[PDB]
């Protein structure tokens, strides 16, 4: 179990680990996040009491180095920091751990919620999605466009989701315009599955955390590709057996998690109608369907 | 965007655009079978490639056999629609390749958007206009070439005939979709209208009669009588 100590907390703000959160009081003696699973990325989160406007946040690995957080008053924000002396972060985080000034990761025993959410996700993924080589760890905020978003303005703070567009010519071959139109296999396996993810385990890691960003900043770019990459499995008739299986619990567990009041905001009814209804796929998601009918039933 | 009574005097600009209309492509008669079922039998059909400006149709005959072994014929039909344009554009030297393609009904956005991915200059409309392109079948020498092909066949006309050297395209694409209008709403008045004094005739390089000036006018009107006189039957007005 590893620990994220911060420095401070200078303003008051809403602090985000994974799917919790607090609220810390202006100069309240909070000192850190303890007790975080080793296993899992992790994303620690931040939105201020008096600026609500930009929720923002740092994707992390403990296992790749010792991270701390600590506000900047210039720059504003609570920034994530490696610390490469390992005997003054040990030091630190036991005289904190010590005076009890730390929130511990609360995770139920039973609950897998978690890992169900990150399976696929893996930190280096994440850094090339999000690209800031000098740094081990990931900023994602509520305002950054995507790679795509950006072709219909700075490249530097980009999500390089993988472009996905139904009406190009990456995505139909010459000569099968109908047959690659109507049915998406040849888009999903040959050019995304083998091409360019070269496995549905990165593609299920790329989906998954553009769900992840969508859901804690808000981030609009990536709920686009969260259902782009849904759509494009739906509407293929030919998808291996262990995928369907798979997105089903993906999925189940999302729409588990999104909070209800989100829904109307996070969830594209035609996607989703098309995805559970018309689509190739339609009968080979009774998790999903079962649970989006059960809490969702308005949006269809 | 779309195409509409505000942006309508954009079809007689210079730019070279192409209305599409694919309604008479996917043609059949509905009969019972033996056994007291419904089947459908095709028809010859054609697409109606039509420049506003100019008059030239591309009359692209579609020959039945092109639905044999075939599902889902009505979509089917729209991409075929698609597949044939896309050619048509590939065919043209490039200064004669369409700026804009108008089509008649939404259906074909998607398909026709997906063949010309190649022209991504080459901007596909729809239009809020409610064009009486149907009705090109019920031009006497345009069904008699679609019925009488026995294999695909492109067959190019000028459907203004030579009014061009007397008027406008304008005027020329207005007095089409009114003979158009007439005889979609009915047939029967609108062919007597047009044939009722035998000596007016239609040339043999033409599709509507040799009308003088004058006699134009005196048909527009007849045209417009038809269509208020349907309107009032219709509704019992
Ligand atoms: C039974 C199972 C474990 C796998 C198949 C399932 N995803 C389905 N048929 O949608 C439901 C859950």
């Amino acid at each position: 179990m590893n620990t994220v100590p911060f420095t401070s907390a200078p303003i008051e703000v809403t602090i985000g680990i994974d799917q919790y959160s607090f609220n810390v009081k202006e100069n309240q003696p909070f000192h850190g996040i303890k007790d975080i699973p080793i296993g899992h990325v992790h994303v620690i989160h931040f939105q201020h009491a008096d600026n609500s406007s930009m929720r923002y946040g740092y994707w992390f690995d403990c296992r790749m180095g010792n991270f701390y957080i600590q506000y900047d008053p210039k720059d504003g924000l609570y920034k994530m920091m490696e610390e490469r002396d390992g005997a003054k972060f040990e030091n630190i985080v036991h005289n904190f751990k010590e005076r009890q000034m730390m929130v511990s990761y609360p995770k139920i025993d039973e609950d897998d919620t978690w890992y169900n959410l990150t399976e696929f996700v893996q930190m280096d993924k994440i850094r090339k999605i999000v690209r800031k080589d000098e740094n081990q760890f990931s900023y994602v905020d509520s305002s950054m466009t995507t790679v795509q978003e950006n072709e219909l303005s700075d490249p530097a703070h980009s999500l390089n989701y993988t472009v996905i567009n139904f009406k190009s010519r990456e995505a139909i071959r010459p000569g099968h315009e109908m047959e690659d139109f109507l049915d998406k296999s040849y888009y999903l396996n040959t050019v995304m599955l083998q091409g360019i993810f070269k496995n549905s385990s990165n593609y299920f890691g790329e989906l998954q955390f553009a769900f992840l960003n969508a859901m804690f900043f808000g981030n609009y770019g990536s709920s686009l590709q969260w259902h782009a990459m849904i759509e494009l499995i739906c509407s293929s008739a030919t998808v291996p057996k262990h995928m369907l299986d798979k997105l089903d619990e993906i999925l189940y567990y999302q729409i588990k998690t999104l909070p209800e009041q989100y829904s109307d905001i996070l969830l594209n009814e035609r996607v989703w109608n098309i995805c559970l209804y018309s689509s190739f796929q339609k009968n080979s998601l009774h998790n999903t369907e079962k649970i989006m009918e059960n809490k969702y039933p308005e949006l269809l | 965007g779309a195409m509409n009574s505000s942006n309508y005097a954009e079809l007689f600009n210079n730019d070279i655009k192409l209305f599409v209309d694919d309604t008479n492509v996917y043609r059949v008669t509905v009969h019972k079978t033996f056994e007291g079922n419904v089947a459908t039998k095709a028809i010859n059909g054609c697409i109606f490639t039509l420049n506003p400006k100019t008059g030239h149709l591309f009359l692209k005959i579609i020959h039945t056999s092109v639905w044999a072994g075939q599902k889902r014929l009505s979509q089917l039909a729209k991409w075929k629609t698609a597949e044939e344009v896309s050619a048509l554009v590939r065919s043209l030297p490039k200064e004669e390749q369409p700026k804009q393609i108008i089509v008649t009904r939404k259906a074909m956005l998607d398909p026709l958007e997906v063949h010309m991915l190649d022209f991504p200059n080459i901007a596909i409309r729809p239009t809020e206009l409610r064009l009486p392109f149907s009705a090109a079948m019920s031009i006497d020498k345009l069904s008699d070439v679609v019925m009488k092909a026995t294999e695909p066949q492109m067959v190019l006309f000028n459907i203004y005939d030579d009014w061009l050297d007397r008027i406008s395209s304008y005027t020329a694409f207005s007095r089409l979709t009114l003979l158009l209008r007439a005889l979609k709403t009915n047939e029967e008045s609108a062919k007597m209208i047009l044939l009722s004094d035998p000596t007016i005739t239609i040339k043999s390089y033409h599709l509507w009669p040799s009308f003088t000036d004058e006699q134009w006018i005196t048909i527009e009107s007849q045209m417009r009588d038809l269509i208020l006189t349907e309107y009032g039957r219709k509704y019992n007005v």
